[PDB]
């Protein structure tokens, strides 16, 4: 699993790598040295660069991914050197020599930055990001890019992000360059059907306030006043119109729950044999199919182990399928 | 095309060429197949190969012609050579040859020769009618090899003493014997460096036998000549195939009138490969080791002469003592009288982080008057006259301060007055 | 958890805590042990080990981090320290190390280092770029040592004579020169103690080496500072290896600039076990004595110094005399002209019931004008010259008369006149 389509090997020649686990209590051959791992690169400036070992410099990150794009970020902290420009030797020559260790790997001395944001943008370089925005609460960072350099924005496998989103752990968004990319003010006024039935006695009372959500309703709905104060007029109409919106979107979420949990939509149409009940066809379709054309091709790998079913009858049903599939032709 | 631009290139560079040759998934195997199927391919749409090496006869009568960075091991890279040549032109073990080959057909797979060029850096002609190598007259040193840089570095001061306790000369024999963790590998490393920069026109030649393979790579990349080293890694049989191999090339090159120089290390193991692969002739001493055992190993120290026709061979073999063992006691008791230029390192010196650590008052060479001039020498006696009453760590750190002010061993000498 | 609570906590608490722990029998095996099973128990329910001590480097290449109490022994409390942090914070022997430590798995028993926290009471950042010990430049001691209380008690007069005597300062070497039987045990102990109540800033170190373990144990509960030392009841390698562990400690606290003091008691016999630890080297002299044999100890007397940069080490080595044999007569000789203070305790005044028995005419201290006054010093030199013509017990005698009535030395002195 550590190997590649080109990393290749015979016996005969010398690979190296890094042990990174030993099992001496296993029953054979127990030393096991992988090459793909990250800081791997990094022992390897060790043996190669003399400003890391010393605590001079301080090798942070590493993002392989192994064969595509071999990227490291470097910090100094001192103040008589430089990350990037010590590390590289004289125009790609001991950067190089590392590479062609590696195999001829991509690698490109990133300088990671103590904000996530420069980090990203440094990781997706050179090129340009028209918008940077960091998700706690979703563990991700969009990133937006601009069209003009899109030959080192994106590459093979989106390497320069897919280094990014394997480097900080998060799982990046560069999906859309059209208006509103800036994440920043995609929400404010692009879904504006929120307070559908809200100011049910006038509409012209002040400017909408986006900035509480309108959507949350839990955070929101039993608040002190000092947090709904940014709306005037708290009386115990609004207080009750605000609780009956809460009631309704959490009836609405309830809804969209119940819809996704059973990626089916089972209709009529799927309990028309003997035998075959709600839970049957459910996990049945969830294995991932969908109606009664896409299940004559299988057999006892799917039919068979499930709550309530026995082999016989795993083979009972999918004779009957084949039957009424394969050996009927009908539509 | 030639074999050493493929031979000494990085195998990226051969994985590319074998991507653009339109080829079988070539980083798949070795080296030597690689560079094997690249020089079939290459032959297919191309001209003659040019080929070289050193010649290897074996007892079936034909040669293998084998190249330098694989320390002469078999392979698909080596070159057959019919008896044809060695009856026409009369080859021996070891010939150092170059030139024009063809590749093979059915019921052959290794690259035929087609003509010869150049051999050991000679024409023909001129390599027929010589001389042979055991037929030529040793003598002493006359020419004393300098070791001393100039610049004086922080390192170069080991050779500085080297010249202040061991002249060497072309045709000496030199025995280093240290304990182990006493710092003999720079040691050898400085005095290639420093032979290399003030005698560049004489061929260098290393030796590393039971190495480990890590020094072996950062060695032969350092220095300059031909690295050739056969590690533990392998068997004892291509310990004494490389020993032949490279003793050979020497007495051919000597034979050729050029200054050889060896440096071997250790010549302990080397021995005990040699007691471990030839076979036994009955007799055992005490460590298991063999009459005849030693043999082959002597022979391969007493090569190294003075020739008083043309060129010379010095020898520089170190002998790894204090092991526990008795296999390298009793090899350190049969060379003892045999090399005439030891030096000793002891390790009281070594792990009291002083270096070099030189054991000048047991360190001596025999027959110095042939190498250095009346007033050197004299300089050189009272020098050691001085320091023979002296001990060993405190003569060491005091010949340490009175060399590192100075830069010349002249000006050392005439201070030290 | 912290290791010094359990560690120079009784014994009688380890075992109500491993008893309360619901542990095996706990109080059946030693100390050591007993600690080690409490320490993997409260690691196994808990958080991080919490350890300390002195470093020692091995020829092997790891470290061993060693406790106080146990004076630097063997045993299951000591600490594993690869040697990547050997080779990370560049670590030393003698090192004083205090950080995170972790249980250690099949393959290993001691507890494995994870975190440096303060190495030689210092941070890692300072530590890193620092001077080495030989590298310093010695001088002359400037500060002197204030050995008198004030109190003016029956037994501070000793250590006020002491005054009288031998003005000690930061940086001096002290030579105890006195025949059994004359009471150096109790002197040196109240020095200590005048020493840790003038000058409890500056380190104290007391070294008792083939000392009777009865002095050990109330010396180790009176004194300030860690008394490490080594009884006669074990081997001369365990003498030789706690020589090392207290110089070693000396010499990085004097690097991190702090004002050491070594006191050693007895030298003789140090020396005596030195010359039986190392090997010999042939040269015998009378009294069964090698060459090299006084060397280490040599060595470990010149050690102290006063450091111009920062910080000094003060050593006061006492030497046995009048014993019948060989060895200490001989090592007191090549003592002799080592030491720059001298204080001779002669027998003859001590079995006289005239304590503390000091011979005045023979002691004295060089280069005493860099510790005292100007005045001071002619009134010392005054008080030489008046008591010089007197014999020893008379002199000793009529010092005592006219030091009791007084309670501080100028006093002393003004009456005197
Ligand atoms: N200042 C003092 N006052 C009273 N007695 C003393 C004094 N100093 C030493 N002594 C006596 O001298 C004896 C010395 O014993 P010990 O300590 O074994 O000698 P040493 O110290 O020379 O080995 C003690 O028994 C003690 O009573
Ligand atoms: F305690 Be005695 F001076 F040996
Ligand atoms: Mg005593």
């Amino acid at each position: 699993e550590d190997m590649l389509p080109r990393e290749n090997f015979r016996p005969g020649d010398r690979v190296r790598g890094v042990l990174y686990s030993v099992r001496p209590e296993a029953r054979g051959a127990q030393l096991f040295v992988t090459r793909s791992k990250p800081e791997m690169l990094i022992e390897l400036f060790r043996i190669e660069v003399p400003e890391i070992g010393e605590e001079v410099i301080e090798i942070k990150a590493a993002a392989r991914d192994p064969g595509s794009r071999a990227k490291i970020a470097v910090k100094t902290n001192d103040k008589r050197i430089d990350p990037v420009g010590a590390c590289v030797g004289m125009r790609g020559a001991r950067v190089q020599a590392v590479s062609t260790e590696l195999g001829g790997e991509r690698i490109d001395i990133v300088l990671w930055d103590d904000n996530p944001a420069q980090f990203v943008i440094n990781a997706m370089a050179p090129a340009d990001v028209a918008s940077i925005v960091v998700d706690e609460d979703k563990h991700t960072m969009d990133i937006a890019v601009e069209a003009g350099n899109l030959a080192q924005a994106i590459g093979r496998n989106g390497q320069n992000v897919r280094l990014a989103s394997q480097l900080s752990g998060w799982e990046l968004n560069v999906m859309t360059v059209d208006d509103l990319q800036a994440k920043h003010q995609a929400e404010a006024h692009a879904a504006i059907d929120t307070f559908t039935k809200y100011l049910d006695i006038d509409e012209d009372f002040a400017t909408v306030l986006v900035e509480e959500g309108f959507s949350t309703l839990e955070e929101l709905a039993y608040v002190p006043m000092k947090e709904l104060l940014e709306i005037e007029g708290l009386d115990e109409p609004t207080v009750e119109a605000l609780r009956e919106r809460a009631k309704n979107a959490l009836a609405t979420i309830a809804q969209a729950q119940e819809e996704s949990l059973g990626d089916n939509k089972p209709a009529d149409d799927l309990l028309n044999l003997e035998g075959v009940d709600r839970d049957l066809a459910f996990k049945l379709a969830a294995r991932g199919v969908c109606t009664l054309e896409d299940l004559a091709e299988q057999g006892i790998d799917d039919l068979a182990d499930i709550e309530g079913l026995t082999d016989e009858k795993a083979g009972a049903l999918i004779m009957a399928a084949r039957n009424i599939c394969w050996f009927g032709d009908e539509a | 095309m030639n074999l050493t631009e493929l031979k000494n290139t990085p195998v990226s560079e051969l994985i590319t060429l074998g991507e653009n040759m339109g080829l079988e998934n070539l980083a798949r195997m070795r080296k030597q197949d690689i560079i094997f199927a690249i020089l079939k391919q290459h032959a297919k749409s191309g001209e003659d190969i040019f080929g070289d090496g050193v010649l290897e006869i074996l007892q079936d009568g034909f040669g293998f012609l084998r190249s330098a960075d694989s320390s002469y091991l078999a392979g698909p890279d080596d070159i057959y050579v019919s008896p044809s040549q060695i009856r026409r032109f009369n080859l021996r073990t070891g010939d150092t040859i170059s030139g024009k080959i063809r590749p093979p057909k059915e019921g052959e797979r290794y690259f035929a020769l087609l003509k010869v060029n150049e051999v050991n850096f000679d024409k023909p002609e001129n390599a027929r009618n010589k001389i042979l190598f055991e037929n030529l007259t040793p003598l002493h040193a006359n020419s004393r090899l300098r070791m001393e840089r100039g610049n004086g570095s922080t390192e170069d001061l080991t050779a500085r003493v080297l010249d202040l306790a061991s002249p060497i000369g072309r045709g000496q024999r030199g025995l280093i014997v240290a304990p182990p963790k006493a710092g003999k590998t720079m040691l050898l490393q400085n005095i290639a460096q420093s032979i290399a920069y003030n005698h560049p026109d004489c061929v260098l030649m290393v030796l590393l036998i039971d190495e480990r393979p890590e020094e072996v790579t950062e060695m032969q990349r350092l220095v300059k000549g031909e690295v050739v080293a056969s590690t533990f890694d392998e068997p004892a049989s291509r310990h004494v195939q490389v020993a032949e191999m490279v003793i050979e090339k020497a007495k051919r090159l000597v034979e050729h009138k050029k200054d050889v120089i060896i440096l071997l290390d250790s010549i302990t193991r080397l021995a005990r490969a040699y007691n471990t692969v030839v076979p036994a002739s009955g007799k055992v001493l005490t460590g298991g080791v063999d009459a005849n055992a030693l043999h082959r190993p002597k022979r391969f120290f007493g090569a190294a002469r003075n020739v008083e026709e043309g060129g010379s061979l010095t020898i520089i073999a170190t002998a790894l003592i204090d092991t526990g063992s008795k296999m390298d006691e009793v090899i350190y008791e049969e060379f003892k009288g045999t090399g005439n230029m030891e030096l000793h390192l002891s390790r009281k010196i070594a792990e009291k982080r002083v270096f070099p650590a030189i054991d000048y008052n047991r360190s001596g060479t025999r027959k110095e008057e042939l190498l250095t001039t009346q007033e050197e020498l004299q300089k050189m006696w009272i020098l050691r006259k001085i320091i023979h009453p002296m001990g060993e760590i405190d003569a060491m750190e005091f010949l340490i301060n009175k060399l590192a002010m100075t830069k010349t061993n002249d000006d050392f000498f005439e201070m030290m007055k």
